[PDB]
């Protein structure tokens, strides 16, 4: 996250950390046994950390869970990054308290101007390199279409929308891939791509969580 | 391009 701030330990308990000998991408818990993020963050060997903050030092609160299965939405595409979703099943059963908790699935699709929260431990500088050791918050608003297709020609799809600031400053980076962007209390999207980070008119550009419920609910039911 | 290490 760049030009955001210290959210404070466990201010985001819906918020988890893909590690595979090192964290790599983030993710949203949407119940007890499965996790919400990107479909470009897929690899074998996930192991799921809950309740972190610090994610280089065990400070208590803290799960570890391997993930059991990895679903990535069968439509995904790696050139277009159409479908960046992925659904994670826990080997088994998170505790869920106040450190620990899930974030709840929309139940329309957010509009241009609603203010998210985006959260993650990706790097904090838009021109260079530097991975924050606890978890980083993002104030950011919802862009209108008309100015997000005009930031990103031919390359929004109608599961896409972009959340951020044109005069640059402030955005999602590398390593924040998966992570969720809150809006009032529900998930609306998930880190995905975008040109740099925090450059002048070029903001992040995020899954459409809205459009995928359906899907989510139908492919948890049979797993 | 995407967000995480480093795709
Ligand atoms: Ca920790």
């Amino acid at each position: 996250i760049v030009g955001g701030y210290t959210c404070g330990a466990n201010t985001v308990p819906y918020q988890v950390s893909l590690n595979s000998g090192y964290h790599f991408c983030g993710g949203s818990l949407i119940n007890s046994q499965w996790v919400v993020s990107a479909a470009h963050c897929y690899k074998s060997g996930i192991q799921v950390r809950l309740g972190e903050d610090n994610i280089n030092v065990v400070e208590g609160n803290e799960q570890f869970i391997s993930a059991s299965k990895s679903i990535v939405h069968p439509s995904y595409n790696s050139n277009t990054l159409n479908n960046d979703i992925m659904l994670i099943k826990l080997k088994s059963a998170a505790s869920l308290n106040s450190r620990v908790a899930s974030i709840s699935l929309p139940t329309s699709c957010a509009s241009a101007g609603t203010q998210c929260l985006i959260s993650g431990w990706g790097n904090t500088k838009s021109s260079g390199t530097s991975y924050p050791d606890v978890l980083k918050c993002l104030k950011a608003p919802i862009l209108s279409d008309s100015s997000c297709k005009s930031a990103y020609p031919g390359q929004i799809t109608s599961n896409m929308f972009c959340a951020g600031y044109l005069e640059g400053g402030k955005d999602s980076c590398q390593g924040d891939s998966g992570g969720p962007v809150v809006c009032s209390g529900k998930l609306q999207g998930i880190v995905s791509w975008g040109s740099g980070c925090a450059q002048k008119n070029k903001p992040g550009v995020y899954t459409k969580v809205c459009n995928y419920v359906s899907w989510i609910k139908q492919t948890i039911a049979s797993n | 391009x995407t967000r995480e290490l480093y795709v």
